[PDB]
DNA sequence: TAGGGTTAGGGTTAGGGTTA
């Protein structure tokens, strides 16, 4: 059913009462307590009704967190960095000695940053055809992180409307400084330039191994999507803005070829033939020898933002949130089934509340006379809901992290000669 | 808001007669300032006995040190696994010339009055 | 109280000055301004909460109502 | 000796309607593009917004005048006044250090702006001498009636990565002065010298 | 015929929920 802003608060209260995975959330944040009070020194920033902004809300323990969540009923949940003192008592320490120490490396991808290139929708609209954009972006970034740097643990979260966030949560990464993160983001960024700049790539004859891997893994998706779905070379103004990306020496010839041609496939083939002919006939041209490659990267590569990762005290939306516009709950995305992730099929708050009502209806004749605490009741509650695959994926990631901790402690035991 | 700071003479806290995580305020005389590791070892005499308390200082830098002088420390106590008992400093001021016996008698009298008022309830 | 800003100029010839009599009583008499005859359901200028620069002035009470 | 080694923009109040003429006269290139975009679309993102606010604060604009200016230029952007009070004037109040931590902020320097975060699509902050196309830069210079010799000199300076010297040349051309006589380091210097000329 | 001047005097209220 259509989400209405005039009915959300009661559903939000019910969700915070029943379905919010407090146990797994605490288990992830606590990190096993290897470092004293590591979870106790985290900064939170809620957002209550009437768009009032508050921050610096620590939590002594999991039970206190549950009680405060039940009482407060906030809209957006965010995660900060770990400091040297409890954030709620930040005014009790001399100024300058209260500094951020560690936080998880994150990246953001904004779907709306492709308006000048995309034509499927307008502004804040989405289509199933354009989802391949963030799909291939996810594949590229995940492969680059997994291979080039070797970061072990990764957790992809769909924001809810147009974005997907990266939550790198390894051990040897949380201690990095700002300069190293800036270097990471610079190395992972290729689309460079402001509004005034048209061409987003200036590549020489030499090609980096990273660019080679990207272009190899990008061919299998560029053809179908670009040629058939979006049809970049459809209209006159389309190739009119296309030809601005190439030297003027063949502008008229390519325009005549497009006029002769009928569909975008023929125009793309003629562009490829002309480019190949020019490469064999290179004569004092400052342009790179990869016209086709550079145009595909310009219209196909993802775009990041250095500001969200350069800062160490910055804030970003926590998973399992509730977007106040569509009611879709932010859920993790499976790494091995990315191509089967339809954005429109993610369960919403209204649907999950009706599911809870039907679950109670079933409980009227299936589960009766139970003297259990709220823990087991809520466990079976979110087991019976539609979030079960998502929490299962979250639990599998947590199990992987726990196995990594077991391996690291066994390695420490081997080094320390304690058996 | 934090928890208040109750007084404690050095030898009681030296024997670990307080629960972990409590907030306490005590006194003593500095003996060594480990520069690199941000650790302070102050001492206080008791007849023929000398007691030692370890003080983390990570929250009051920069901080001048006066070797062989009295001090007042207020903070929270954490029972470490190997290091034992260390107090997390929040405020650390220096006082000199103040006689100990007046202070000790003062806390003794205050404790006695609190217990006396506690006899009615 | 509103100050008028008419055509600006200086005239040294004869100036004729007039003043109305009992403007507020005349307004009350003409439009039947009274507590028992005026309601407070509008959105004109004065009596609304701080939601923006718009508030409520009561409209003209119906002359056909009881005086 | 330690004291020796330890090292050792307040123009009077202005109106709210002369800003357009001063912009057409006194704004340096590193901010003229930002002003033009603000006057065209009546909307700007964070990177340009803090830069513009800091500059206007540093050239003698009061809290009330700046609030009125922002509310006017954003009403021209089809907003709601309640939403303005909740978000934008709310941010502006701490932009000048009225409340909150009240740590008053100095305007960004020319060097910092040139070496700041690179703008992306939907952003206009940053000096055009560093983050603009040569053809667009030439077109915008021609829109300011720059002599062809001055255009060639500006292009040569840009090629030499001497953005400050290009800004000096632009100042000299717009103000019809043969020599500026002062090294450019901060937009407040540019604005104060322009006001001195006026 | 015994002290001076003898006078009653300040006596309210102010607002969180914030970062470059």
């Amino acid at each position: 059913e259509t989400f209405d802003p005039t009915e959300l608060p009661e559903l939000l209260k019910l969700y915070y009462r029943r379905l919010f995975p407090y146990s797994q959330y605490y288990r992830w944040l606590n990190y096993g307590g290897v470092i004293k009070n590591y979870f106790q020194h985290r900064e939170f920033s809620f957002t209550l009704k009437d768009d009032i902004y508050i921050r610096y809300q620590s939590f002594n323990n999991q039970s206190d967190l549950e009680k405060e969540m039940q009482k407060m009923n906030p809209y957006k949940i965010d995660i900060g960095a770990v400091y040297s003192h409890r954030p709620n008592q930040h005014n009790t320490v001399k100024l300058g000695a209260f500094q951020a120490q560690e936080k998880e490396l994150v990246f953001d991808i904004d779907m709306t940053d492709y308006d000048d290139v995309r034509r499927c929708c307008s502004s804040a609209d989405i289509c199933p055809k354009c989802w391949t954009l963030m799909t291939m972006a996810i594949r590229i970034i995940d492969r680059a992180l997994k291979e080039d740097f070797g970061f072990k643990h990764r957790l992809w979260v769909y924001s809810g409307r147009r974005g997907v966030h990266c939550w790198v949560c390894d051990e040897s990464v949380r201690k990095l400084s700002s300069a190293v993160r800036s270097g990471i983001v610079e190395y992972l960024s290729l689309v460079k330039g402001g509004q005034d700049v048209k061409k987003k790539v200036h590549l020489s004859e030499k090609i980096h191994p990273f660019i080679r891997k990207s272009i190899n893994i990008i061919k299998k998706y560029f053809e179908e999507y670009a040629l058939v779905n979006q049809d970049i070379l459809e209209n006159k103004e389309s190739w009119d803005k296309i030809l601005a990306l190439v030297p003027e020496t063949i502008h008229d010839e390519l325009q005549q070829s497009f006029q002769k041609s009928h569909n975008s496939l023929q125009r793309w083939e003629h562009l490829k033939k002309v480019a190949s002919r020019y490469q064999n006939n290179i004569k004092n041209d400052k342009y790179g020898p990869w016209l086709e490659w550079e145009i595909m990267l310009q219209y196909c590569f993802p775009r990041l933002d250095i500001n969200v990762s350069k800062g160490i005290n910055h804030l970003l939306k926590s998973p399992f949130s509730v977007h106040p516009k569509t009611g879709r709950i932010s859920v993790p995305i499976d790494l091995q089934k990315v191509d089967q992730f339809d954005p429109f099929t993610v369960p919403t708050i209204s649907f999950i509340c009706r599911e809870l009502d039907a679950i109670s209806t079933n409980e009227e004749e299936k589960e009766e006379n139970e003297a259990e605490s709220d823990v087991k009741h809520r466990t079976r509650d979110y087991k019976k809901t539609s979030l079960a695959p998502y929490v299962k994926v979250f639990e599998h990631f947590l199990e992987n992290l726990d196995k990594s901790r077991k391996g690291e402690l066994l390695k420490k035991s081997d080094l320390q000669k304690d058996f | 808001l934090p928890k208040p700071g109750t007084y404690y003479l050095p030898w009681e806290v030296s024997a670990g007669q307080v629960p972990d995580g409590s907030t306490l305020r005590t006194f003593g005389r500095l003996c060594l300032y480990d520069m690199i590791q941000s650790r302070v070892t102050l001492m206080a005499q008791h007849g023929s006995d000398q007691h030692q308390v370890l003080v983390c200082t990570k929250l009051v830098e920069p901080f001048h040190a006066q070797v062989g002088s009295l001090y007042i420390v207020l903070g929270e106590l954490q029972h470490q696994q190997d290091r034992g008992s260390v107090v997390k400093a929040r405020v650390l001021t220096c006082v000199e010339g103040m006689n100990l016996p007046l202070l000790e008698q003062a806390i003794r009298e205050q404790r006695l009055y609190k217990q006396e008022r506690g006899g009615s309830q | 109280g509103l100050v008028l800003d008419p055509k600006v100029g200086f005239y040294d010839k004869f100036i004729l000055l007039l003043d109305f009599n009992s403007l507020y009583p005349s307004i009350i008499q003409e439009f039947n301004i009274c507590f028992t005859t005026v309601q407070r359901v509008a959105s004109e200028a004065q009596k609304v909460t701080e939601d923006g620069e718009q508030e409520q002035i009561p409209e003209l009470p119906d002359p056909s109502l009881e005086m | 000796l330690l004291n020796h080694l330890s090292h050792s923009g307040n123009v009077g109040k202005i109106s709210l309607d002369q800003i357009d003429l001063l912009s057409t006269k006194s704004f340096p290139p590193c901010m003229r593009q930002l002003h033009k975009a603000l006057r065209e679309n009546h909307h700007l993102r964070h990177g340009g917004r803090m830069q513009y606010g800091l500059f206007l604060k540093g050239i003698g604009l009061t809290l009330e005048q700046a609030l009125q200016f922002w509310k006017q230029e954003f009403i021209k952007g089809k907003m709601d006044p309640d939403k303005f009070d909740k978000g934008y004037s709310y941010n502006i109040r701490h932009s000048f250090g009225k409340e909150g931590k009240r740590t008053d902020y100095t305007p960004f320097s020319c060097l910092k702006i040139i070496l700041s975060n690179p703008p992306s699509q939907g952003d206009y902050h940053g000096c055009p001498f560093r983050h603009s196309d040569p053809e667009l830069l030439k077109q915008k210079l021609q829109s300011y009636k720059i002599s062809p010799g001055g255009i060639s000199q500006i292009l040569d300076l840009v090629k030499g990565t001497h953005y400050q010297v290009a800004c000096q040349k632009y100042f000299e051309m717009i103000h019809n002065v043969d020599d500026c006589g002062f090294s450019l380091n901060h937009p407040n210097q540019f604005f104060c010298e322009s006001q001195r000329i006026l």
